């Protein structure tokens, strides 16, 4: 199967280092403290955050330097073509929440809220392509909407290469062909870097070509969510007065 | 498999599937008739209260455990519901059931009713009741016998609890039936039981799914239903009064 | 090429090194001199 | 039971050390501890000392019916464990967010980078195909645990042989080592991984370190590449940000040690095959260092089994003879009998009523 | 009875329906605010190399060597005079814990607290047995905050006439960043009820206590007139708090008698609360300017 | 939880048929029901009884005729409840309400007519259609029950079935063929779909959309299923008091006119959401 | 920019599921047209291979002319074509992978005058399919709408030639645009290219053997080779004495004709042959000696069912790689040459093809399937270097 | 089970004047109660009232842990350990019964071969082996 054409189309008409359409939306929820909606071209995320709160079950577990950040995963019964309903027992959701509380307790400037909880909950509605940077994506958002101070805005995407040249926000077709996905989450003031995924195989002459290629698109994704905050805070700001 | 039990075959299909004796006909009766029950409290000796019910073709036994540590203010009521394996038509599997979960809430949300708990504060009790076999309605019997439990342990309630159990003939002209039999409840296309109190006069539990739609044949499930209630309460009377004659006796 | 230099840069340690001596004394504290 | 808390005395004594650019068992940056392997005496079974840490690997096979879909291949489970004895805190449910990244990094690894030669594990297709299934356990605890589990399976599976089948026509046939020789596997590539440690924000790195400099440290880089030239995984954690000029000295690094470790691991297994050949004992046993205080040595000895029918015979002779008076059984009704001192009345009747 | 079932709406962005251009200035976390020679960071901002750097979304405000970035959405931070209302949830030894949507929990100390009586009679281990039997679980007060922990902890008293365990009423419950500061944050507005505007987003609405600290019950019928004021109020407070309003006392009675033309059940249509929410800003613009 | 005080208030209110929003004794606060919101899906609803949120969605695939009978499907149920609705829901912890929703609208939904069961089996003994009904909770403001027997309703509403002709001849091709056109569907005939009504009951006075504050200061309540013809399903008592035999009686004449009314303001609402079809767009989390 | 759509689709996996997986689309303003009057260069810069105006006119395929057609759209001669991208995706999904790696040849090379256009990629000549459809109506409107659009953006200078074997779209689409013609495609030669009459020749050649081909299409049905029978059958068969049963062998300079079957009965064709191999045990019925054939008429048979059935397990090889980048490159199916004349070639699925193209193989067989007209198989084990004695 | 130190236990501590201990430090003291009836006790100046040495100690040394057979062979009026390993390189211990040893050389490469070679000599008995080990080590 063709995953890449002579003139350089792909399957879904866009090239090599071309983005899909990203529409996002601030406060969706009212009882929670924070929320965010995001649509990463075809792949459809939520994320609903909870303050800094008194830890439950009081069970001497706190930190006395710094708060105890908790993120959960789930996902939908009817997120693909299958049904494949899975128990709350999987690796897999382990797993993602394990990597996504790893970026979070680095990208969060958590030293202020001693002896805190912070509850940062995923739901995927629909998953179609790169599912972990919807998800860091949609609870960076959420994490804003909270108003819980962070050094930057952390951002996610990932890449892929096919017959010597480099992808960007790879798909679910692109993904189930054995290539050498890969991911970051890049930081845009610093470019640092707070955790580094790939896997298959990849000769290591390019591999900076599709570090670079991942990241150039993380920082396009940057200005896209940039805007849309600017946007609202605008219109808090426009409300307020 | 279970890494707890001793594992057999992966798949067993029972012979029932396989039996070639098409199901029979269950019958006729008169709908105005109870089966005879026999009543014993005060079996099981390590147990702090137990009771055993048995009636044509139900076995339950129920036993109560007394008061532990740990609404607050208030004592909590936990329950455990569990039918025997060899009990039915086909075996069941032994690490539990959405079935005994329902009936396990359906209980305990039926004996708090008449225990007050305004009277046990931090504390909890344990209800653990066992069906060895099914023969007729089960849950006019899961209530009788855990009420005659509670009452024969030594706990402050405000009245008992008596069950009873209800099914629609599937014929053009429908009537209900009293205590039915597993040959009259799986023809049948509704049930109904009830738990009446029968010296408050107040329902304590209800509960009831099928293809009866009017409601005009409820009212009498509803009905004859307590008045089910209030016909099985003088075995229970003279039950309790033999447990304390024989308890006192003891001594 | 580029081989060579960090050839000569990463290389198992050459030949007599503490960690060498450190081994020899723990098995030699450890050895029976007595069969 | 939980693990000695960590003083403030350790934390400046090993920064004071790092920033000097000395450890402290004399080891400089870019090395390792060195490693030291065995084998059994069954196929698939090795123990791996990297420094002072033991991994105890094991493989084997076993024949089942493949699924639905993928009907031409085999399937290969693992199971990660880790064992109480590793170190105080491991417990048999209370450490379950290191097991999983673990048993991942090994699958990832291991799975994805298809060295192993899954295609030609069959014997029919929609029939009987073999499944094998590694097993890891950790033994002692020293830091860096997925560089010698790594190294462990390796080893492992390299060293595995199968059964050996007869197909024709339509028919099966299951030999034995006596009946045909077993048979080795096929391995494409070897994927080894490395770990790297960062301490103090990025500023100083160490290669292969141990559990006292694991608690020193900022976040864990590790990078899995097989031989060749060859990457296959990394993963990055803990609590680092990284550059960009580094991740490619680490992989310079990483391409280095890996060359020399499938020198060692080449050589080891060339070795063991030759001893093997050869015909001269090998096997868990004849491993035990001599030049040791606690090992000992000791032939076989009938130690006297002259007298046991003597001891036997007199003690059934000594011994008081079964006596005689014999009970009898009640019949109450048929079904129901009773032994013992028995009940007064027949049954009982009216006994309130 | 109908049960009328509309469709729902798209959201008309942007605000144009009135029409406004921001002078202030705006910044989101990782902008960098200026960084002259000297200057010193406040809440919400956080320093990097030689840089001011934002860290949270909010506008600037400085009074004269400080930049500080004020957050939209905040939990509530206690300050040292600040009036609170809270709940009791746990119920110790020695005190109680207090739920006011804080980062922790708020302890009152039963060495601060008006026992029944009111006067000086007796202070022993005695009335430590029966703390735990008047201030149980569950229950309602309305105290000051005393001082600041080192944790982020507060510290409230109930030391006046004015404080302690309130009675009948309904409660709601706002973010802790509408209610206006003022010098007189209880209020006894001339419809028939009062109000306390608590600083932690606490809104307790109750009838006047007629003429005239928990002692007294009065579980007795409140009249119907009365009924329908709190209802009134409390739908206004509803309406004034949903989409900007700072709220205290003149926006809630000019809501209240903007109210009265039409039924207290049928407001809780869209566009019910705009042409009240429309009138009441016209009636501030006509009276403040 | 709340105060004493504030449960004495309330009951007083009730008894008065005043409530703390304004509402009377009986009135029901509106709902915003919609549907084709997931695309992945066969059928969608979503329902907002106030700070509640609900989300469902059908999915139609082919299957295996049980046992007992050949010509029929059958339907299988699942309620999660997402963790994102409430903190304490973390994990393990939702599992106990999900299994009491699921096996609530088991019961209403076992019976012979809830829908139909002819038009889902193809071939008798060897295929049948099955539905997969899955609810997701958003968040939970009171009311979810029938919160969620509406968006049931609704979304088997909106279910496409896509037709399959292929001929079951062994010597024709028997493996299944489609019809081969992507929008090519059949509707349901989901008229008589029954929902649930529950009345809480608080003093001597039974009331209907109880609030989660109004929930509290209840001691017991009942549950009837009644379809848009006003017949009985399931008859379920939830609570911890008693309740009288009276008032039973008296509670199903407010039971079956609420279920009427209800029933009879859906169909309403659904056809005139259906009467235009591709305009009107479709709004949803955005 | 873009415009994201979406594209439903029906895929039938090989255990009988289908699905409704839904996937994406995106639109561009200027899709390049590789045209030399293109009104404005820069916009695309035309960045590839470019035709130099010197034709009369411009001939477009809809579908199927370049479909079977395609060994005409060759000669040297033949000027001025345009590929629809639209038809490329036709004829790879529908014809397999040979005749499309022809035309993909055909495109790569700067001896014709071949491009590729994006019908599909383009933001107005896109359109979605409407209640009551087909592949051919649809794909034909979308033709036209896109000749209809090249002509405009043209600005109604070159004349295009719209060519279909389709006889409706001639007497509708091709009279509402003043330019541009719907046109058989015998009327477009004589129109246009009488000294081409060689064509001429070939197109009556293919359309008589196009004649042919429903009538060989529509006779062939759903079945490959008679289906086998039980055994008890096959008992009575030969006790009753309708049955003979004896070793099978073939010939080796004609191995496709020349079966022998050992007592010699003269099995001619594989339809005949009923998926069976040398060495086998097979029982055979007689025929009439009115259908008995030449090398005298000798006594043919047929064969129904094999009582037993003996295999045993070859040597072969895998394809080249100017043949294996483009089978993709996770290519599951593939073909394998025996090396014996004597066995027919096998189909196996492995995914190691383009590193063991200098190696022999080994592989067995598993199930012979109707639906195709080769065996299954699956690998084996490796064998040693071809180039070496060993 | 842990121990118990008081704020007064230091010298000259009082409820105003308290010592500075914070968490994760290593502290020289001796013990008052030792019974399996309660958790055992320290006190941590002196006997008299005069802290000899005692109270927090270790600003620039290394603690490691040996078995309690060298430290029972260490603390012996017949060892010549402590001499002939100080004559190579100065030091000062702080020996600990529980199985702990704080050591204190010139240069960090010091404190590395003591702390090493000092857990080793429990075993390799003196004479034939200890003085080719020591000029061994002399490098």
């Amino acid at each position: 199967l063709e995953l890449l054409s002579d003139q350089g189309y792909r399957v879904d008409g866009r090239r090599a280092g071309e983005l899909r359409k990203i529409q996002a939306r601030m406060g969706v929820f009212a009882q929670a403290d924070g929320s965010a909606y995001i649509e990463q071209g075809n792949t459809k995320a939520l994320a609903v955050v909870y303050g800094p709160h008194e830890i439950r079950g009081s069970r001497a577990r706190a930190l006395p330097d710094r708060a105890l950040v908790n993120c959960q995963y789930s996902s939908a019964t009817f997120s693909t073509g299958e049904r494949k309903r899975r128990p709350h027992g999987d690796r897999k959701s382990c797993e993602m929440g394990l990597q996504l509380r790893q970026t979070f307790e680095a990208a969060i400037l958590t030293q202020l809220h001693p002896r805190s909880q912070i509850d940062i909950y995923v739901q995927v509605l629909q998953a179609d392509g790169g599912t972990y940077a919807a998800c860091v994506n949609a609870a960076t958002l959420a994490v804003l909407d909270a108003g819980i101070p962070m050094r930057d805005f952390v951002c996610a995407c990932s890449a892929g290469f096919v017959d010597g040249t480099a992808l960007a926000d790879l798909s679910h077709v692109e993904e189930a062909a054995g290539g050498p996905q890969l991911a970051l989450a890049l930081l845009p003031a610093s470019g640092q870097i707070a955790l580094l995924e790939m896997d298959a195989r990849l000769h290591e002459d390019h591999l900076e070509r599709v570090l670079e290629a991942a990241a150039q698109a993380a920082r396009d994704v940057h200005t896209l969510l940039d805007r849309v905050v600017r946007q609202h805070v605008r219109e808090a700001s426009i409300l307020l007065g | 498999g279970d890494h707890r039990r001793i594992r057999g075959p992966e798949e067993s299909q029972p012979p029932q599937l396989y039996a070639a004796d098409e199901e029979e006909a269950p019958g006729t009766r008169d709908p105005t008739r109870l089966r005879p029950v026999y009543a014993r409290a005060g079996l099981l000796s390590q147990a702090k209260g137990s009771a055993y019910l048995e009636a044509g073709g139900t076995k339950v036994l129920c036993a109560v455990s007394g008061p532990r540590q740990a609404a607050a203010l208030r004592g909590r009521l936990l329950c455990d519901f569990r039918r025997a394996p060899f009990a039915g038509r086909r075996r069941r599997a032994p690490p539990g059931g959405c079935e005994e979960r329902e009936l396990a809430l359906a209980l305990q949300e039926a004996l708090e009713p008449a225990v007050r708990l305004g009277r046990y504060p931090r504390a909890q009790l344990e209800v653990s009741a066992l069906l060895l076999e099914d023969g007729g309605s089960a849950l006019a019997a899961a209530l009788t016998a855990a009420a005659l439990a509670l009452a024969d342990a030594g706990v402050e309630m405000y009245d008992l609890v008596v069950g009873c159990g209800l099914s629609l003939a599937p014929g053009p002209a429908p009537t209900w039936l009293l205590d039915p039999t597993r040959l009259e409840e799986e023809r049948a296309a509704a049930g109904l039981t009830v738990a009446l109190m029968p010296v408050l006069n107040q329902v304590a539990g209800l509960l009831g799914s099928g293809e009866g739609g009017l409601t005009e044949s409820w009212a009498e499930a509803v009905r004859l239903g307590l008045e089910g209630c209030q016909r099985l309460y003088p075995v229970l009377q003279q039950s309790l009064v033999r447990a304390a004659r024989r308890r006192g006796a003891a001594a | 090429n580029i081989i060579q230099e960090e050839y000569q840069e990463y290389r198992q340690t050459k030949g007599r090194s503490l960690y060498t001596l450190l081994e020899e004394i723990r098995d030699l504290a450890l050895l029976d001199v007595s069969n | 039971m939980k693990e000695t808390p960590l003083s403030n005395c350790e934390r400046r004594f090993l920064l004071r050390a790092i920033e000097e650019k000395k450890r402290l068992d004399g080891r400089q940056t870019y090395d390792y501890r060195n490693i030291r392997i065995s084998f059994g005496t069954d196929y698939g079974c090795c123990i791996v000392e990297l420094g002072k840490t033991r991994v105890l690997g094991q493989v084997s096979c076993e024949l089942v019916s493949p699924k639905l879909n993928r009907a031409t291949e085999g399937i290969l489970f693992f199971n990660l464990e880790l064992s109480q004895m590793a170190a105080p805190a491991f417990e048999p449910g209370r450490q379950s967010d290191l097991l999983v990244k673990l048993n991942r990094l090994m699958e990832r690894c291991l799975r994805n980078s298809k060295c192993i030669d899954t295609e030609s594990l069959c014997v029919v297709a929609g029939e009987k195909v073999w499944q094998i299934r590694v097993d890891l356990h950790l033994l002692n605890h020293d830091g860096n645990i997925i560089d010698a589990a790594s190294i462990a399976a390796i080893v492992a599976l390299c060293h595995f042989r199968r059964p050996d089948v007869s197909v024709q026509g339509d028919e099966v046939t299951l030999y034995t080592p006596e009946e045909r020789d077993p048979v080795p596997l096929s391995i494409h590539h070897m994927p080894i991984c490395v770990s790297f440690a960062f301490f103090q924000q990025g500023t100083y790195l160490l290669v292969d370190p141990n559990e006292r400099e694991e608690r020193v440290m900022d976040g864990l880089l590790v990078i899995a590449m097989n031989k060749h030239r060859e990457i296959c995984t990394i993963q990055s954690s803990g609590g680092i940000m990284l550059l960009k000029d580094q991740v490619l000295r680490c992989s310079k690094i990483a391409g280095v040690k890996v060359a020399e470790i499938t020198e060692l691991i080449l050589k080891a297994l060339e070795n063991d095959q030759k001893v093997r050949k050869e015909g001269g004992k090998f096997g868990f046993a004849e491993s035990i260092a001599n030049q040791r205080i606690t090992a000992f040595k000791m032939e076989k000895a009938p130690i006297d089994t002259s007298d046991v029918e003597e001891k036997a015979e007199e003690i059934i002779a000594e011994a008081e003879p079964p006596s005689e008076v014999v009970s009898t059984p009640v019949l109450w009704t048929p079904g129901t009998a009773q032994i013992g001192e028995g009940v007064e009345n027949s049954w009982g009747d009216l006994e309130d009523s | 009875m109908a049960m009328e079932m509309r469709l729902p709406v798209a959201r008309k962005p942007l605000s144009e329906r009135l029409g406004r251009d921001t002078k202030k200035h705006l910044v989101v976390p990782g902008d960098t605010i200026t960084t002259d020679t000297g200057f010193m960071r406040g809440h919400g901002t956080y320093m990097g190399e030689e840089k001011l750097i934002a860290s949270v979304a909010g506008s600037v405000e400085r009074v004269n060597k400080l930049i500080c970035v004020k957050a939209l959405k905040t939990r509530y931070i206690g300050e040292v005079g600040d009036i609170v209302v809270g709940r009791i949830t746990e119920v110790q030894q020695k005190r109680w814990k207090v739920e006011t949507n804080s980062r922790l929990d708020s302890v009152l100390l039963l060495s601060s607290m008006n026992l029944p009586g009111g006067e000086l009679r007796r202070r022993s281990a005695e009335d430590e047995l029966a703390m735990r039997g008047f201030l149980q679980e569950g229950d309602l007060i309305s105290a000051e905050v005393q001082a600041v922990f080192s944790d982020g902890a507060v510290s409230l008293h109930t030391r006046s006439l004015k404080y302690g365990k309130l009675g009948q009423g309904v409660l709601v419950q706002v973010s802790p960043s509408l209610v206006k500061r003022q010098k007189t944050h209880f209020h006894d507005l001339p419809c028939g009820a009062s109000v306390i505007l608590g600083n932690n987003g606490f809104i307790w609405i109750y009838p006047t206590p007629e003429h005239k600290g928990g002692f007294i019950a009065n579980l007795e019928p409140v009249s119907l007139a009365d009924r329908e004021v709190i209802s009134r109020l409390r739908n206004c407070i509803i309406s004034l708090v949903t989409q900007r309003m700072m709220l205290y006392d003149t926006s809630i009675l000019y809501c209240y008698e903007a109210s009265l033309p039409h039924q207290i059940k049928d407001i809780l249509k869209p566009e019910i609360m705009e042409e009240i929410v429309m009138e009441t800003r016209q009636r501030l613009l006509e009276q403040e300017g | 939880t709340l105060s004493e005080a504030e449960k004495v208030y309330i009951v007083h209110g009730v008894q008065e048929d005043l409530r703390v929003d304004g509402r009377g004794c009986e009135d029901y606060r509106c709902v915003e029901v919609e549907t084709d919101v997931v695309s992945n899906t066969s059928g969608s609803a979503r329902v907002k009884l106030g700070h509640t949120d609900i989300l469902v969605g059908v999915k139609a695939e082919m299957g295996t005729p049980k046992l007992e009978k050949p010509n029929e499907g059958y339907l299988e149920f699942f309620v999660d409840c997402s963790a994102s609705a409430t903190p304490e829901f973390e994990g393990r912890g939702g599992d106990d309400l999900g299994t009491e929703i699921a096996n609530t609208l088991y019961r209403i939904f076992n019976n012979k007519s809830s829908v139909d069961l002819k038009t889902l089996c193809i071939s008798p003994r060897e295929h049948c259609w099955v539905l997969y009904v899955d609810v997701l909770l958003l968040e939970c403001g009171g009311n979810l029950f029938d919160a969620i027997s509406i968006a049931v309703k609704a979304a088997l509403f909106n279910t496409r079935i896509p037709r399959v002709r292929v001929l079951e001849d062994e010597e024709g091709s028997k493996d299944i063929e489609l019809s081969d056109d992507p929008y090519d569907c059949i509707r349901l005939s989901v008229e008589n779909v029954p929902c649930i009504v529950t009345l809480c009951k608080i003093g001597y006075r039974h009331v209907v959309d109880a609030t989660l504050q109004e929930e509290a200061c209840s001691l017991a309540s009942l549950l009837v299923s009644v379809t848009s013809k006003g017949v009985v399903t399931c008859m379920r008592k939830v609570g911890k008091g008693s309740l009288d035999p009276e008032s039973i009686f008296e509670m199903m004449e407010t039971g079956k006119r609420v279920g009427k009314v209800l029933h009879a303001s859906l169909q309403s609402v659904v056809h005139k959401e259906e009467s235009l079809g591709p305009k009107r767009q479709k709004v949803g989390f955005l | 920019m873009l415009q994201k759509r979406e594209k439903v689709l029906l895929l039938r996996t090989f255990q009988g599921r289908t699905l409704r997986i839904v996937r994406e689309h995106y639109l561009r303003p200027c899709v390049p047209c590789h045209s030399p009057l293109c009104p404005q260069p820069a916009a695309c810069s035309h960045d590839g291979k470019l035709l130099s105006s010197d034709v009369t006119h411009y001939v477009i395929p809809d579908w199927k002319v370049v479909q079977d057609y395609l060994e005409i759209l060759e000669f040297p001669e033949l000027k001025g074509i345009i590929f629809m991208q639209t038809a490329c995706q036709a004829v790879q999904h529908q014809r397999g992978r040979r005749q499309y790696n022809k035309l993909r040849n055909l495109l790569k090379d700067a001896r014709h005058d071949c491009i590729l256009f994006a019908n599909e990629f383009q933001q107005c000549c896109y359109l979605p399919r409407e209640r009551g459809e087909s592949m051919e109506k649809w794909q034909t409107r979308s033709i036209y709408n896109a000749a209809v659009w090249y002509y405009h953006h043209c600005q109604d200078r070159m004349p295009i030639v719209m060519v279909t074997e389709d006889e409706e779209a001639i007497q509708q689409y091709g009279s509402e645009t003043e330019g541009v013609f719907v046109i058989t495609f015998k009327n477009y030669l004589d129109n246009f290219w009488p000294d081409l009459k060689a064509a001429h020749e070939l197109c009556d050649s293919i359309l008589q053997s196009r004649r042919e081909r429903e009538n060989e299409s529509q006779e062939s049905h759903g079945k490959e080779y008679p289906e086998h029978l039980p055994l008890e059958v096959l008992e009575a068969g030969i006790k009753s004495g309708r049955y003979i049963q004896g070793i099978l062998n073939v010939n080796k300079h004609r191995a496709q004709i020349e079966a022998f079957v050992r007592l010699d009965i003269l099995i001619h064709g594989m339809k005949a042959r009923n998926r069976s191999i040398h060495g086998d045990v097979v029982v055979v019925e007689l025929l009439p000696k009115n259908e008995w054939k030449g090398r005298e008429p000798m006594p043919t048979g047929r064969v129904v069912g094999i009582l037993q059935k003996n295999w045993r397990d070859y040597v072969v090889t895998f394809p080249s790689k100017e043949e294996v980048q483009s089978q993709g490159k996770n290519a599951q199916k593939i073909l394998v040459t025996p090396w014996d004349y004597r066995i027919p070639k096998i189909r196996i699925s492995t995914q190691q093809a383009e590193t063991l193209q200098d190696f022999r193989v080994v592989v067995r067989i598993d199930s012979w399937e109707s639906t195709s007209v080769y065996p299954n198989g699956h690998f084996v084990r490796v064998l040693g270097r071809i180039g070496d004695l060993e | 089970e842990p121990a118990s130190l008081s704020y007064l236990s230091f010298e000259g501590a009082t409820k105003r004047n308290r010592p500075n201990v914070q968490v994760g430090d290593l502290i020289y003291g001796q013990f008052v109660v030792a019974n399996k009836d309660m958790e055992p006790e320290m006190v941590c100046i002196d006997s008299c009232g005069r802290a000899n040495g005692m109270g927090v100690i270790g600003q620039d040394g290394l603690l490691f842990k040996v078995t309690l057979g060298l430290i029972r062979k260490l603390l012996a009026p017949d060892c010549e350990i402590i001499q002939e390993v100080g004559k190579l390189h100065p030091l000062e211990i702080v020996f600990g019964m529980n199985g702990r040893i704080w050591v204190k050389a010139k240069t960090i490469q010091q404190t590395l071969i003591l702390a090493n070679i000092l857990e080793a000599c429990e075993h390799m008995t003196s004479d034939q082996r200890k003085q080719i080990f020591s000029r061994l080590a002399e490098s």
